[PDB]
RNA sequence: GGCGGGCCUGAGGCGGCGGGGGCGACGGGCGGAACUUAAGCAUAUCAGUACGCCCCGGAGGAGAAACCAACCGGGAUUCCCC
RNA sequence: CCACGCGCCGCGGCGAGCCCGAGGGAGCCCCCGCGGCGGAGCGAGCGCGAGACGCCCCGGGCCCGCCAUGCCCCUGCGGGCG
RNA sequence: ACAGCGUCGCGAGGGCCGCACCCGGCGCUGGCGCGACGUGAUUUCUGCCCAGUGCCACGACCGUCACCGUGAAGCGAUCCGC
RNA sequence: GCCCCUGAGACACCCUGACGGCCGCCGCCGCCCCGCUCACCCGGUCGCGCGGGGACCCGCCCGGGCGGGGAGUUCGGCUGGGGCGGCGCGCCUGCUACACCGGACCGCAGGCGUCCCACGGCGGGCUCAGCGAGGACGGAGACCUCCCGCGGAGCAGAAGGGCACAAGCCCGCCCGACCCGCGCCCCCCGUGCCGGCGCGGGCCGCGAAAGCGGGGCCUACCGAUCCUUCGCCGCCCCGGCCGCG
């Protein structure tokens, strides 16, 4: 892992990032990750936990979710896409993130499917009875058919590597369903569209 | 088991047999084993275990002197002993 | 729980070689520092019968390259030598039937007699009545001619090995019937014993593996596997294809 | 090539001296059964026996701890009682 | 038939005892003479370890171990008392 | 048994046997030879079957199919892999 | 160009992973192929004037076959001789059985070696096969009605008992077809083993409850030692001690 070697270097593509300049913790990282000695029948199928997240209620959002934030929407303010199911089908096109509504979910239950089970998902818990926003961790290593994958890096807009936390959040998760626990992984290197970064 | 129990075992006074005199292999006996090992070489099972330690590190080094010495205690001075050769070259 | 005829066989004694009254051995001149130079010359002293062998025996005298007397070797005789022939011998000896001559100087399509294996074997292949064998082509390729064996294979010996020209005499012995079964006894009589033989079929069935059931049956199939027990190889050994086909010529 | 010396590995002859074979026990080393028993039989068992073989002695073999023990501990072997 | 293992039974000596063991003894049939067997059981083991009666005999009741378990507590998955 | 008649293995660095190994026999031989076979003198002919079951294939390498070897892994007894 | 808008899936947003592909790169490892003589094995001779193999065979050490060519055994029992044609060789129902019980037979009439998480447990409801007499199609016959309906029905299969606000049938639940420790009966030597039965506790179910339940209404449907495998709390390794065994 060389905690001291390189995983202080997760800001080091500093104005080389560049690329749209997107404002966040400079390189997008991604962590570029794949699994080694991983089996079509092997065992790692579930999911379990700058930012481009959206969360919505009725009871509170316009103040407290929605001001310093996510949207402006009730349980419903869709009508006609949740007849025609287009944008929904595939929701990146509209919520990037989902989570519509908590404890008050009760009003869209009776017309609501197709989208929201391509999407996967749609009405997880951030609600007006909790302080709305405590819980905005929406972020998601999701294991099973393919690799590793480029899993999400941990955010950390905060400066130099305070994300090799987060990048070890990733490492104290991942080595978990896993045939061979730590020892199934095979590269250990970061790179992406940011730019020109090194082995971690 | 193998032990009797008195909680108070010990009613004489006992000498510890020790040492006598631990000795060493003394100068001639090392001094001759550099004398013979400098005209004949190493032997064909030693010169496998140093060539594993230059790339491998041990792990198949001890396991080649483990099926080679018989025991892992003279494997584990036979690996540590050959080593001294291999960080020079 | 006894050993079969084949078993008993080797162990000598009854089943042996009558070997007593047969001249000698057959072996050409010992290859030597003259025969490696030239030539020495051989007169016929003699061309006996040999009480083993139908193949006519020959006697021939050459003189000893050191003492003054004169070494006789027996020499399988080749149709055409005649008492008297004077076989002249060595690296330069002609072709004329009888010499014996390193087979790679000998041209292509001779017909020979008493090749030897591999060089200075004194004698080896081609020693039957009326067999031979042909050089196909003297190869210079690796110092080895092409010979082809009286039974027709493909062989090849070394250039230095050497034969006598001229068929081994004796020809046309088996197509004679024996006749008379005493003709057999007569002739298996300078040989080994084992005439008369008895079949599989005949004997009880502690004896033989073909044995015998109630009704003189072989029993099973005499294809024999070549990797057997000696006891088991009874039947054929090994056969690759049992019956008469297209004739013999594929 | 020749010739003569030293060393070294050998070749014959001589002189002195050993060695071989025997004993119905005991003794030392091997090679090695089966009948039997298991109510059959294979592992077992008989038995590390019969018998075969080689060798020694008046006894041989064994023997002065790379040893038992775990104790308020012994101390070569050999035999005997348990 | 004899040996030795066993299970009862009848005697003889002695009694929580009892014992010509091998041996040693100037002795033989006489003197001295251990391990052993009992005296405490139960439990695979850690191990823990019987009182309360009764002519005898039979039960009954209890206590010891191996088990479960309820409480109390010391020195403590240790002890006690059910 | 038998001549005849076919089948079969083999080029000796080989076939087929003896035998505890030593090492023999065939072989003082060499394919008109030596073994291994059935059938049984000729005269006249010997049909049809390869499914099996034998045998046979420097016919194939598909599936299985060993000690090695040697990839990991474990502290190592090992344990999976090819 | 895009999360512009369209698919299961930007592809202009660069990094991976996959298989092919491969410059080439290995102080890596397996495998072959060819020399050479110097072991090793052949053949010549009177070693009087030399050849042929060759790091190969061979021997040897394990390892995989093939292998009556050899050995060593074994080749059940009952039973109107054998008898292996049958299995009464374990087990059950009704006979035979001679009114307690026990009673023979290659004696009769038959079965068993399974099946079912509902075909189980419980609580509630219910009455079944059918005698009639009626009703579109509709009659031997299909349904729906009443009425009389002692079981004449069905309860997984052999047969015999047994059962009616049920032990049948339907429904609503639910796992008691559960654990810990025992005894009793059946065969009986009064031993095992199967099968039940009766309890001391734990814990659940079902119902308002009392109750009832460790299967299927009862009587058939199965298993020693040894060894493997496994479950639960522990104990043991013996001179200790710690992990793995």
């Amino acid at each position: 892992i060389n905690p001291e070697a390189l995983n202080k270097h997760i800001a080091e593509i500093i104005e080389r990032a560049t690329n749209e300049k997107p404002r966040k913790f400079l390189e997008t990282v991604e962590l570029q990750v794949g699994l080694k000695g991983y089996d079509p029948k092997k065992d790692p199928r579930f999911n379990l936990p700058n930012l481009k997240l959206c969360v919505i209620a009725d009871a509170r959002d316009a103040d407290r979710a929605k001001k310093l934030g996510l949207n402006y929407v009730e349980i419903e303010h869709l009508q006609q896409f949740n007849k025609d199911a287009k944008q929904i089908k595939k929701f990146a096109k509209s919520y990037d993130v989902f989570l519509a509504s908590k404890s008050l979910i009760r009003q869209i239950t009776v017309y609501a499917g197709p989208g929201f089970t391509k999407a996967g998902r749609t009405p997880l818990p951030l609600a007006p009875d909790e302080d709305l926003e405590l819980k905005v961790l929406e972020c998601k290593v999701q294991f099973k058919k393919a690799v590793g994958l480029n899993w999400p890096i941990g955010n950390v807009k905060m400066p130099a590597s305070e994300i090799a936390q987060n990048i070890m959040t990733t490492l104290n998760f991942l080595a978990t369903q896993l045939k061979k626990g730590w020892q199934n992984i095979k590269t250990v290197y970061i790179k992406s569209t940011m730019g020109p970064s090194h082995r971690i | 088991p193998g032990k009797v129990f008195n909680l108070k075992k010990g009613g004489a006074v006992v000498r510890i047999v020790r040492k006598k005199e631990e000795r060493k292999t003394k100068p001639h006996q090392e001094f001759v084993k550099s004398i013979i090992q400098e005209c004949t070489g190493m032997a064909p099972y030693e010169m496998h275990i140093i060539e594993l330690l230059r790339m491998n590190k041990d792990r198949h080094a001890l396991r080649y002197a483990k099926k080679r010495l018989g025991n892992i205690k003279r494997a584990k001075a036979k690996r540590d002993q050959l080593s001294v050769y291999a960080r020079n070259i | 729980g006894r050993r079969i005829r084949v078993q008993r066989k080797g162990a000598g004694s009854v089943f042996r070689a009558h070997v007593a009254r047969r001249l000698g051995a057959a072996k050409l001149r010992a290859n030597d520092f003259a025969e490696r130079t030239g030539s020495v010359r051989g007169v016929v002293k003699a061309i006996l019968h040999d009480r083993g062998r139908g193949a006519p025996l020959a006697r021939v005298q050459f003189p000893n390259m050191r003492g003054e007397g004169r070494v006789n070797e027996l020499f399988i005789a080749p149709e055409g030598m005649y008492t008297g022939q004077e076989v002249f011998s060595g690296n330069k000896a002609t072709l004329h039937i009888g010499n014996i001559l390193p087979v790679g100087n000998i041209p292509e399509g001779t017909y020979v007699c008493n090749v030897e294996e591999k060089p200075m074997d004194r004698g080896c292949l081609a020693r039957a009545s009326g067999t031979y064998c042909l050089v196909v082509a003297h190869n210079m390729e690796t110092n080895k001619t092409r010979i082809r064996l009286p039974s027709g294979q493909k062989k090849l010996i070394s250039s230095k090995a050497r034969a006598m020209i001229g068929l081994v005499a004796g020809g046309g012995r088996t197509d004679k019937p024996l006749l008379k079964a005493g003709n057999a006894y007569h002739k298996y009589k300078a040989k080994r014993n084992c005439w008369p033989v008895v079949r599989g079929v005949a004997m009880n069935p502690v004896d033989h593996p073909h044995g015998g059931g109630n009704h003189q049956h072989i029993g099973v199939s005499s294809c024999v596997p070549r990797n057997a027990v000696p006891g088991q190889k009874v039947g054929l050994i090994a056969a690759r294809r049992t019956g008469c086909s297209g004739g013999k010529r594929r």
